[PDB]
């Protein structure tokens, strides 16, 4: 929600130098800056878990909760798994393939 | 106008006989004299050794040089003690002492270059810091070379030294043109970063380094306003006759 | 003074009434003369806070003796960091026009303070007393009453 | 000896960089006031001998014990000590307002003014509250005008005012 | 340090005096020349690198040697050359110190007092700076009665080297 | 450290591994050796500034030359109170055992800050090199080993 | 107070109040030999004085460069002038002292008051004795000099010269 | 300028917006204006690089000193080739327009090539500076104008 | 550190041993040091002597009670001598290295003394202690422990 370099300058140069050739796409790097330690610093450390569900609905999907079967479903999800298996849930869906 | 204070003077060694003639050392210094003149080496010593009381060496440069006060010496038209007036009352030596001291310490370091005795006791630098007020630097310079002390030391036509420094440091030496408390001003003790990691740890910076608040910020002002209480009342308690103490109406 | 007519005309419904429009319009006049009486306090301050020690210590010496709270030379030091900071709040109250923002943060709570920090408070108002008197030294005669004011304003309410 | 003009020299010479061009627009007011500047210094010379007996008059009447036997303008000799410098005072206030800034006045006026005056024995804080009275009649002479063009010297009157403040802070 | 402002004082200083019409009628002279002063001190700021590099270009014109001979004082190698426009560019400085101040003390004091001394000892000689110093008051552009207030500076820092 | 394991572990739905509670003791284990290096980088904290102010301005003297930042006595003072910081936040990496709490405070925005204050980085990092070499010589073999971990850290963030 | 070899083993052996040993003797004879050598070898101080003042100064202000840069109290130009007079009259001691013989005619002109005075007026005292090193690496490759001298052993008189440089070095930092 | 608005509307699902095709027919337009900058930048560029060394070296005498990078021949010698290749990158920005072909090339990783080699980068912008003064002196006021922009950009970027 | 080093090895019939005459080397070492630390101590003399003696009748008001001993200007700067002297003989002790000066001078029949005096000696040693702080306070931080240690001697020695 606000470009981490420019502005604090500190981010992953790690992923960079794949992203730029061609080694994983962008459904692949969103999910693999998702669950990392610099995006659990300021997203998943301040906030409680149904907070940072809704977060991570709008940083991903980019739209906010539709329904209270989706955050029950996700809630399990986040609950049983982590924030990883929460990533995983959301990068691969139909909602953000198509 | 006035008359000076009456000061005391402190022992020295110059209020003392230093009898004959043949006996002292060769530290005292070369006694240069114009009317000993017979070469043009001792008529150029004396102008430089003159040069060296009243600029202490590095600075008689080029430009400071007056060239016609020089010009006059060869001559002779002007007395030795005429010509350290011309040097004395210049603003080429205004700029250099004059201004940058003090009227409390010029009386200290014009006594060294051109009586060439250090001040007694700040009681004397105290006398003839009114003497500078009230007729000018130059009204007390003119003070200097026509008092009785002058003339009879080293007389009209003999360049000045220090006077009997048996065991004393030099007096352009231990005496610069300006002292500490006015460093900051002609100095560049501000922009130099060798004095700046002295003064960090310095007791003054850690006055100025206390946020708005503490009362060591008004530690000074506590010393300077004084008023002691006076101590508890030496009569006994127990006789007070607190029953009789009352009174009626 | 501006926040008094408004709370006191907000209290009631109405507006603010034209007689209170007045005043402000007349203190917004005096501005300027408040405003030099200020900076004629602002820039003299170590002047009064040693006249005002002086004259305190020279009438009340208990604060000098080992009984009192002043004793030495931290507990002075903090005696005249108190006067200096009524000289301030003092500051505060002329260039206001009126004497809400130094009791707010001078006055409100100071009797329990000065009681549960062991210091009487009649000396305090004797200090500020002293203070009245240095700035009245000060200043003129039309800029000390009105200086004199403020200060009668913390003398009385140390009282 | 320093001036306004020498002085945004001296710490301009220290950073070495040439004077800047708001500064010139500075300099360029300095300028532009140095008339009213002039008027003000002539007045105060021109009634410098009147200004110190006045001050006298008050000087020595809120004190009196300071004449009466024992104090230390008692002796002829004395008062005429603290009339050849109450007038000292004035000579160095108008060289500081001739050069437009107090470093003249630092050097040789107050440089070592209170140490003389607890070695003396006299009370340093006792000049302090007369060199206010001289204050308030000097600016009530250099403000009024008479036989003047009308002008406006507000400026010069509070800093005429705050080299008599710095002379009375570093003898109290 | 020198000042008609100044030298107002020292002079009334030295008598005891007050300041007298005569010391107070040297400072309103100062004025009128001011006011024309500080238009040279901005003809010069503003103009100041070009002058410099045209100076120091300038000097190696009529002195080719001092590019080509290997020595500490001379200027053919580049530190000189570094060397070059801080001294140049020293000179330019000065002269626009003792413009804003209207008299030589700026000049007296930074520039010209033992000068004499330094060039002896480094083997500088005074006739490159006075070739750099007649280019600088020929190409500063500036005209009127402030194109004569550089002008006698410039001159003035020419006599004190020779 | 505790908190980077507890983060660590937080961020995956399992506990702590007994691995990491295996690091936990460990420094637990060497937090005395740790408390004694703080405490001797503390109380010598005038030394270090003072030779890392020598080191650093014999090695770079642009910031003595005017056209550089830490000219002047204002300046400077500025610059040896900023040696002065990062020595700290060493001291708080020395004891917290890992370089979060220092990277929290001196690291994370360190370069834009110091682009437009003006000063280089490069001087500020050879600066807390100066301050490495002089603990160094401070300390014994195995304390300025583990001294010049956090100060090597310094170091590289800073370029 | 203006002392020297020949007068110093006489001034101690006053304070004992007895004759000259023969062994203070063959001691000073030692030294007749060593005059000879040493006249030779400050001849050749004095002949490159001004070249050593110089050529210290060409590394007393470059290696500390903020000196004469504006700020330093080497910068204006009476100032860096201050300097050169005040460095040559460091040689103009040594070379009285190497002459003599003994140090006891250097220590009260430039050890005895000058720590004083230097911080009176701001200078740093410090970066002096950077560059009085600095002269001593010139003044003993000049002196050790293998052409137009009939070769002698000098060793023992060269230690005494690179000494007087050190003693002027360390009553000023 | 035209592959700036191309991607600019090929982000967007729409065509090019017609004021992005004002400005490229502004552009095209001004392009024979920017061609003589170009030309009259590239027949005079020795003496810009002479220039741009003379006032840096007179600036800045740390690279000459020893201890800097830009010491001795063969040193100095790829510094004014640093120089030659701004000055030609500044040629390429002038004809196209917009800072992208520039920025591609000298811009977008200099900060760790610099600090990797050991230069300062302050210096290098002070030698663009040169080189916008020198360029400003060599053409006219809109044209000094128009390249100083681009000479601005690269001061602005190496900083 | 030579007389006591010379009595130890005289009550034996041997020379001075090699450890003795390190421990001398190194108190030479030192001595300029401490010759420093006398240098600060002396030269703070009033102060110093004035802050101990407040901050003992800040923690002991009853030697300035009406029943205690320093009760009067003339007992209280009496007070202020035994202070002073006893500041005195700690910059012996630090000057020296030894304790005998401190201990020949004024430890050695002191509780006698101040029996006979009627004074309390815990009082002096609180002053003592009090001195200790303030040279604390004043000098540099491991060189203040050298002086209040010797400041602690004084202290243990009183009691
Ligand atoms: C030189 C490497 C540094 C330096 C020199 C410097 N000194 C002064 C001022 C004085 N120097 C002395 C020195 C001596 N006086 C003595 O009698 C002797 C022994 C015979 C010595 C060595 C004294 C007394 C002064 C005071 C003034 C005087 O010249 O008479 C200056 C001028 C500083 C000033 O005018 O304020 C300079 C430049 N300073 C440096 O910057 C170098 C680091
Ligand atoms: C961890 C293992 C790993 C490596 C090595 C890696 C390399 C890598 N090097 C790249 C480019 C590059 N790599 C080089 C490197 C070199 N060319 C030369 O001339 C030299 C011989 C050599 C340097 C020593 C260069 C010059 C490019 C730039 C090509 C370009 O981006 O236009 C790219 C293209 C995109 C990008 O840098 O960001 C990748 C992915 N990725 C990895 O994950
Ligand atoms: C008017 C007040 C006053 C006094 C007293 C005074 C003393 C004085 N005594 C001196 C020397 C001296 N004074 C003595 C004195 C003594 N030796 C002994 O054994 C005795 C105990 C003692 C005399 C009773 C000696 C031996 C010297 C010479 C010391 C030396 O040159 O090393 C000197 C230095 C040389 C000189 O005489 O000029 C002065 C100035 N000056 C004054 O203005
Ligand atoms: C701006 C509003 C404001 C007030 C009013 C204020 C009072 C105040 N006075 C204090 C102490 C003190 N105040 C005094 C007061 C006095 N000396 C005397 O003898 C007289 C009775 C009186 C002044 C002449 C003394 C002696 C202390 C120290 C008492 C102690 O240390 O226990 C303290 C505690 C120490 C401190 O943190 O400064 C506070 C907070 N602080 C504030 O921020
Ligand atoms: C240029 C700056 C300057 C000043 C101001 C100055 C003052 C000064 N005033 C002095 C004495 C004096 N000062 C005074 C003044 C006063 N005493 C009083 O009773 C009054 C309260 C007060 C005047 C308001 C008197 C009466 C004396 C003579 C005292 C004596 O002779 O013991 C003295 C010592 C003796 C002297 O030479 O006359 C100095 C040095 N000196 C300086 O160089
Ligand atoms: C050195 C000899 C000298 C003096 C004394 C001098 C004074 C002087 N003051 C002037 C103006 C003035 N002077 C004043 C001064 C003031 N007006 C007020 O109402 C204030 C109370 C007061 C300042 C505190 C004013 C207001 C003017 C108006 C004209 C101007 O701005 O210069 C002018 C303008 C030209 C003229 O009057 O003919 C002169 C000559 N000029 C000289 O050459
Ligand atoms: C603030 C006023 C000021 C100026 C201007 C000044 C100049 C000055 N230039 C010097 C040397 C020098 N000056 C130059 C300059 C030149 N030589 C050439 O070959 C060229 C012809 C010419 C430049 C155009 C050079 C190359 C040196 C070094 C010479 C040496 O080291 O022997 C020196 C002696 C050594 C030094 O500290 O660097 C001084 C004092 N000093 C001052 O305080
Ligand atoms: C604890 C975390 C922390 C950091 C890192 C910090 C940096 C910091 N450095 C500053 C200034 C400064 N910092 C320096 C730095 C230096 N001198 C040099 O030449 C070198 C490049 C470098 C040190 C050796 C200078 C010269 C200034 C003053 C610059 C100015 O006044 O513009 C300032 C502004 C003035 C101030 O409020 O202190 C901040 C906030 N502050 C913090 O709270
Ligand atoms: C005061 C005027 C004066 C001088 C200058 C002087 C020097 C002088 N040096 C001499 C010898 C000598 N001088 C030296 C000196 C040295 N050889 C080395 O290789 C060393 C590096 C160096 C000493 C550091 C030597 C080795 C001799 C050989 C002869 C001898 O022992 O005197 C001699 C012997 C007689 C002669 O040469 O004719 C003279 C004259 N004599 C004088 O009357
Ligand atoms: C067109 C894009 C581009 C850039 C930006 C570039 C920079 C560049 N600068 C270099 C060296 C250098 N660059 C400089 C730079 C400077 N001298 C100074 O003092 C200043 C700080 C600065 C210029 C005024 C120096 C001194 C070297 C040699 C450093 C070395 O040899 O280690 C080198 C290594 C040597 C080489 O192969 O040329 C590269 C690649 N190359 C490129 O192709
Ligand atoms: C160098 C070693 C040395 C010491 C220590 C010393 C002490 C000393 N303390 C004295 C009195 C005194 N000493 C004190 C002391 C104190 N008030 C207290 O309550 C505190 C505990 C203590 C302050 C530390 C008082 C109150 C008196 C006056 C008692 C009297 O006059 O009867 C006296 C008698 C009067 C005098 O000659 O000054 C001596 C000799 N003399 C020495 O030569």
């Amino acid at each position: 929600e606000r470009d981490i370099t420019r502005a604090y300058s500190l981010s992953i140069s790690d992923l960079e130098s794949k992203v730029k050739n061609g080694d994983i796409s962008m459904k692949e790097f969103v999910r693999r800056l998702a669950k990392s330690p610099l995006y659990q610093k300021q997203f998943y450390q301040p906030f409680i878990n149904s907070r940072v569900i809704e977060l991570a609905f709008r940083h991903i999907l980019g739209r906010g909760p539709s329904s209270r079967e989706e955050v029950q479903k996700y809630f399990s999800i986040i609950s049983n798994g982590g924030l990883p298996a929460l990533v995983d849930a959301l990068v691969d869906s139909a909602e953000y393939s198509d | 106008a006035l008359p000076l204070l009456q000061y005391k003077p402190s022992s020295q060694n110059h209020r003392v006989t230093s009898f004959g003639a043949a006996d002292q050392n060769e530290d005292t210094p070369y006694i240069y004299r114009i009317e000993d003149v017979s070469s043009y080496t001792d008529i150029q010593n004396i102008i430089w050794a003159s040069y060296r009381q009243v600029f202490s060496e590095h600075e008689i440069l080029k430009f400071n040089r007056q060239k016609t006060l020089e010009s006059q010496v060869k001559n002779g038209s002007i007395s030795v003690r005429d010509f350290i007036r011309g040097l004395a009352k210049s603003e080429a030596f205004y700029r250099l002492v004059v201004s940058v001291n003090n009227n409390y310490r010029l009386v200290d370091i014009t006594l060294k270059r051109l009586l060439g005795r250090s001040s007694y006791n700040k009681d004397e630098q105290i006398a003839w810091s009114i003497v500078i007020g009230t007729k000018g630097f130059s009204g007390f310079v003119d003070a200097l070379i026509d008092s009785e002390e002058y003339t009879k030391n080293f007389g009209e036509n003999i360049v000045p030294y220090q006077r009997k420094r048996m065991e004393g440091r030099p007096h352009n030496l231990v005496t610069p043109r300006y002292g500490e408390d006015f460093q900051e001003k002609a100095g560049t003790v501000q922009t130099d970063w060798r004095f700046t990691l002295d003064k960090f740890y310095s007791r003054k910076s850690q006055e100025k380094q206390l946020r708005e608040g503490d009362p060591r910020k008004f530690a000074d002002l506590a010393a300077s306003v004084g008023n002691q209480g006076n101590y508890a009342q030496r009569i006994s308690a127990f006789d007070i006759d607190y029953l009789n103490a009352v009174p009626n109406r | 003074i501006v926040t008094k007519s408004i709370v006191n005309a907000d209290a009631e419904a109405r507006y603010l009434s034209p007689g209170e429009l007045d005043r402000i319009k007349s203190f917004v006049a005096g501005g300027q003369q408040r405003l030099r009486i200020a900076q004629a306090l602002t820039d003299n301050r170590e002047r009064l806070v040693k006249q005002a020690g002086d004259q305190l210590f020279q009438k009340r010496p208990d604060v000098v003796s080992p009984g009192g709270n002043a004793y030495g030379q931290e507990m002075t030091a903090t005696c005249l960091r108190d006067l200096d900071y009524y000289l301030r709040l003092v500051t505060y109250g002329i260039v206001a026009g009126d004497v809400t923002p130094i009791e707010e943060i001078g006055v409100i709570g100071v009797r329990e303070m000065y009681k549960s920090l062991g210091t009487p408070i009649e000396a305090v108002g004797e200090g500020v007393r002293a203070l009245k008197n240095a700035a009245s030294t000060l200043l003129s005669a039309e800029d000390a009453a009105e200086a004199g004011s403020y200060f009668d304003y913390v003398v009385g309410a140390l009282q | 000896t320093l001036d306004v003009f020498t002085k945004v020299v001296s710490q301009a010479d220290s950073r070495g960089e040439f004077l800047s061009n708001e500064q010139l627009d500075a300099l360029a007011n300095v300028v532009k006031e140095g008339n009213k500047r002039l008027d003000v210094v002539n007045r105060i010379t021109s009634n410098a001998s009147a200004i110190v007996t006045n001050a006298a008059r008050a000087l020595f009447e809120e004190q009196p014990q300071l004449i009466a036997p024992g104090g230390n303008a008692y002796t002829n000799r004395r008062m005429a000590a603290c009339l050849r410098d109450m007038e000292i005072i004035l000579r160095y206030v108008t060289y500081a307002i001739l050069a437009g800034d107090a470093s003249v006045l630092d050097d040789r006026c107050l440089n070592g003014l209170r140490e003389t005056y607890q070695a003396l024995g006299t009370p340093g804080s006792s000049v302090a509250v007369g060199v206010q009275k001289m204050k308030d009649a000097a600016v009530g002479i250099a403000n009024d005008p008479n036989g003047i063009t009308k002008g406006d010297c507000s400026q010069l009157i509070s800093e005429v005012a705050s080299y008599f403040d710095r002379a009375a802070a570093a003898v109290g | 340090v020198k000042t008609p402002i100044t030298e107002a004082i020292a002079a009334a200083d030295t008598q005891g005096r007050f300041l007298g019409n005569t010391e107070l009628q040297s400072a309103r002279g100062r004025y009128e020349r001011a006011a024309a002063s500080l238009e040279a001190a901005r003809g010069l700021t503003s103009n100041a690198q070009r002058l410099i590099d045209g100076a120091t270009q300038a000097v190696y014109q009529k002195f080719p040697y001092t590019t080509q001979t290997p020595g500490p004082q001379f200027a053919a190698d580049s530190r000189g050359k570094s060397k070059c426009a801080r001294d140049v560019g020293h000179y330019l400085r000065i002269i626009t110190y003792s413009l804003v101040a209207g008299g030589t003390g700026p000049l007296d004091e930074y520039l010209i007092a033992g000068l004499a001394e330094i060039n002896s000892t480094f083997d500088l000689s005074p006739s490159w700076y006075v070739e750099a110093l007649k280019h600088i008051k020929a190409n500063h552009g500036l005209s009127g009665q402030a194109a004569n207030e550089a002008n006698t500076y410039i001159d003035y820092a020419i006599n004190a080297l020779s």
